[PDB]
DNA sequence: CATGCTTTTTTTTTTCATGTGCCGGTCTCACACGTGCCTGGAGACTAGTAAGCGCTTCTAGTGGCGGTTAAAACGCGGTAGACAGCGCGTACGTGCGTTTAAGCGGTGCTAGAGCTGTCTACGACCAATTGAGCGGCCTCGGCACCGGGATGCGTTTTTTTTTTCCAGCGGTAC
DNA sequence: CGCTGGAAAAAAAAAACGCATCCCGGTGCCGAGGCCGCTCAATTGGTCGTAGACAGCTCTAGCACCGCTTAAACGCACGTACGCGCTGTCTACCGCGTTTTAACCGCCACTAGAAGCGCTTACTAGTCTCCAGGCACGTGTGAGACCGGCACATGAAAAAAAAAAGCATGCTCGA
């Protein structure tokens, strides 16, 4: 059990994410506001992945897992199969 | 159209971003995959005029 | 004789009070009817309608133009304005994924 | 909008040309083209005389209960 | 077609907006609306169509219309889903 | 919760509008029905504060 | 700088006007309920399988180890951006008086949606037949990675056209 | 203050320093590419029942038309508040240097658990037969929708009245 890796999300690499989309000037408050969404986004899609793993009676999250997860959240994702 | 971009990037090989610079660029292939990631994709060069430094 | 006048703006949120407490569709049966048959006969001519799928569809439109001015409307207010503008439309559309 | 019945009716024979006797058509006509109106509103006017006559405030001049001519107390 | 799109009148606009919480609105806003409006029809109009086609049908049915809606991610209830 | 509604309205027949009040409300109904048009069903009463006196 | 004074300025109340909310009495449509009938769900069979389960193969997921070195982190200083404030010009809102056509109720006709019965092409199912293409081995050359060097672009320093900010005479109002 | 000249600062030049990126050729590795042998899917060709094409029949619903009235739209006049653009303050963020850290890489050893395969029977498809639950149609009556008239809360204007904002005094240090 190991806690609060979300801290592991570090302030310059927000700052990298934000530059990839064009941002120039970021706000202090930004990098916690970030984390949180991070999470939230995190949580909503494993949490889907890992019920279809659950289904398959697997102890083992696969790729394809993820994959028909984020289909479901409306991101799906090209290049991990189906 | 990744083929294009791939000869613009002095590469034989389409790889990822090939096929999104494409795909991002022809206003009908975007629409249609609207929703769609394209892993190692990269997003298409774009700056907003505003947050360009003054002349 | 003195006139009574109401300042600028007592009206309007009256108005939004009036058609939020209420359901009737806002714009006129017929002259949607038309547009419809208009806009219909871009993609096949002589072509009838069920006066229910004529009504679905203002339902629809009415349902989203509705809520497209709600999003407006707080773009409008996130830049210091209380008069929505046609770019903040274009702001809450380009957010929606509507239009590019 | 302008309810009042009673107001309605007062107004109407009140802009009427000085008469000791005013006939209900000639007040249901009035009534009807300078206010927003129904249509039960001929039917009201009706019922509208028949508490102003009651009340002793409205004393018909000639005829009977709906058709005859109304004039003021005092 | 007279352009019926002008059939969409500016007070109704400002009732739809109004409805929307909308307190004022610039005049530019009027047309730019009929512009948005007449796009959704079209795309809606042109799914229902299409399914009234594939039916070889002459008459656009209200679920023409509602199969239409879910297509474009804006399902409506009460027309018969 | 229609019916709830509709009790608050001193209605006997839930309606439209009632259907739409209650889904919107509860947090869970209206991210279920979160892409969904209710015929006839208004909108939640709601004026953002910048915009009274 | 304390009295007193006038002047305007904002703060309290009055005063209308609205609208809107509430409540009685009345008139219709739509819910609600039933009838009566028709079909789709239930039953009780036989038949064919999917899938649970238990054992077997081995992939790849985990976890630990230790040596760089790329990346994070803390701190400093200094701009340039967020933000409040104030002022100006008009676009937007209100309302009134004038213009319109949506709406309502009504009538009449038939385009066409729907429903039935009938026939036959088409597609499923099956058993033999076979090549496509899969997994798995092996082999070039694209490219990645470096570094060196030329060019490109930001920044600073200096120059320079350019605004500005005091003075001054005049010269005219206390 | 206006109008003209003076040096005082101020965007708008140039010329100088520098850092980052691009571009060139060279070198060394990994994965694209291809081929081979083996397997399983497609193909083929046939047989059998049924989906749905079609023609005809019914009758619903969509349309066209008519003659109103009224609610709604339209347009014009009037002026308030809002946009927004300019000016000015303060400090949050950017950038960059030294100090810190732990990601990354590469390799190793061990083992869950994924994936597979064959045995077996509970479980669903499936059929004809049976029948009632729920369908379309008819009927009734009661909500609720509409009204007109009256006390309700919330706005915009005029008035009245305390609250702070500027010209005219006598008195007592201190120069
Ligand atoms: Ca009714
Ligand atoms: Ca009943
Ligand atoms: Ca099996
Ligand atoms: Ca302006
Ligand atoms: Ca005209
Ligand atoms: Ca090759
Ligand atoms: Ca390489
Ligand atoms: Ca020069
Ligand atoms: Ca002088
Ligand atoms: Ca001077
Ligand atoms: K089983
Ligand atoms: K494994
Ligand atoms: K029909």
């Amino acid at each position: 059990v190991l806690r609060d890796n979300i801290q592991g999300i570090t302030k310059p690499a927000i700052r990298r994410l934000a530059r990839r989309g064009g941002v120039k000037r970021i706000s202090g408050l930004i990098y916690e506001e970030t984390r949180g969404v991070l999470k939230v986004f995190l949580e909503n899609v494993i949490r889907d992945a890992v019920t279809y793993t659950e289904h398959a009676k697997r102890k083992t999250v696969t790729a394809m897992d993820v994959v028909y997860a984020l289909k479901r959240q409306g991101r799906t994702l090209y290049g991990f199969g189906g | 159209l990744a083929g294009n971009a791939a000869r613009d990037n002095k590469k034989t090989r389409i790889i990822p971003r090939h096929l999104q610079l494409a795909i991002r660029n022809d206003e009908e292939l975007n629409k249609l995959l609207g929703r769609v990631t394209i892993a190692q994709g990269g997003v298409l060069p774009n700056i907003q005029a505003v947050l360009l430094p003054k002349k | 004789k003195k006139p009574h006048r109401y300042r600028p703006g007592t009206v309007a949120l009256r108005e939004i009070r009036r058609y939020q407490k209420s359901t009737e569709l806002l714009i006129r049966k017929l002259p949607f009817q038309r547009l419809v048959r208009e806009i219909a006969q871009d993609f096949k001519t002589d072509l009838r309608f069920q006066s229910s799928a004529v009504m679905a569809l203002q339902e629809a439109c009415e349902a989203y133009l509705v809520g497209l001015f709600e999003d407006t409307n707080l773009c409008a207010i996130h830049a210091k304005r209380v008069t929505i503008m046609p770019k903040d439309i274009q702001l809450a559309r380009r957010i929606r994924g509507e239009r590019a | 909008d302008h309810p009042k019945y009673s107001d309605m009716i007062v107004a109407a024979i009140q802009a009427e040309k000085n008469r000791a006797g005013s006939s209900r058509q000639s007040i249901q006509k009035y009534i009807k083209s300078h206010y927003k109106v129904g249509e039960n509103a001929d039917s009201q006017i009706k019922l509208s005389i028949k508490r102003l006559v009651t009340t002793g405030v409205l004393k018909q001049t000639k005829g009977v209960g709906a058709s005859g001519s109304f004039r003021l107390a005092k």
